[PDB]
């Protein structure tokens, strides 16, 4: 159970990274391909920051 | 409006409006787009509202 | 206090189905070349498998 | 005249007078009916 401990919370670290790729932030989409294909970069840009 | 083939640039592109204001697109991708629903709504009011 | 005449289009850009595009038309898929890709408005950069 | 700011549509900034994203600089401009009109049909512009 020691060893197990230290993969169980390594597996669960990466899993986080990934999910939080589909948080927006405030923004329209958290696509990034959704945003270029909808506005011009002058308000594209404040979406992607 | 429903199954279309829409060309957006005679609009913009005319001396007619005074206004032309789009929200979560730019006019200049909206060539570009698949819409799945349009609803034009229309009436006459003043000039300040 | 002249009366303007206003119109008020909607759309739905949840980029699947169907029925209101504009004015361009399908040219050929490449097949194993990084591309700029647009399938009904969704658009990206890629590798087409 | 709205469409001499840094990013439009229309037929102005389309075909004949388009400034860049980036501009620094200013715009000025006011309405001269007095010396333009008489009237006057040699100004013209691209469609």
């Amino acid at each position: 159970g020691k060893l197990q401990d230290v993969v169980n919370q390594n597996a669960q670290a990466l899993n986080t990274l990934v999910k939080q790729l589909s948080s927006n932030f405030g923004a329209i989409s958290s696509v990034l391909n959704d945003i270029l294909s909808r506005l011009d970069p002058p308000e594209a840009e404040v979406q992607i920051d | 409006i429903s199954n279309c083939v829409a060309d957006y640039s005679v609009l913009y592109n005319s001396a007619s409006f005074s206004t032309f204001k789009c929200y979560g697109v730019s006019p200049t991708k909206l060539n570009d787009l698949c819409f799945t629903n349009v609803y034009a709504d229309s009436f006459v009011i003043r000039g300040d509202e | 206090y002249q009366p303007y005449r206003v119109v008020v289009l909607s759309f739905e850009l949840l980029h699947a189905p169907a029925t209101v595009c504009g004015p361009k038309k399908s040219t050929n898929l490449v097949k194993n070349k990084c591309v700029n890709f647009n399938f009904n408005g969704l658009t990206g950069t890629g590798v087409l498998t | 005249v709205r469409q001499i700011a840094p990013g439009q549509t229309g037929k102005i900034a389309d075909y004949n007078y388009k400034l860049p994203d980036d501009f620094t600089g200013c715009v000025i401009a006011w309405n001269s009916n007095n010396l333009d009109s008489k009237g006057n049909y040699n100004y013209l512009y691209r469609l």
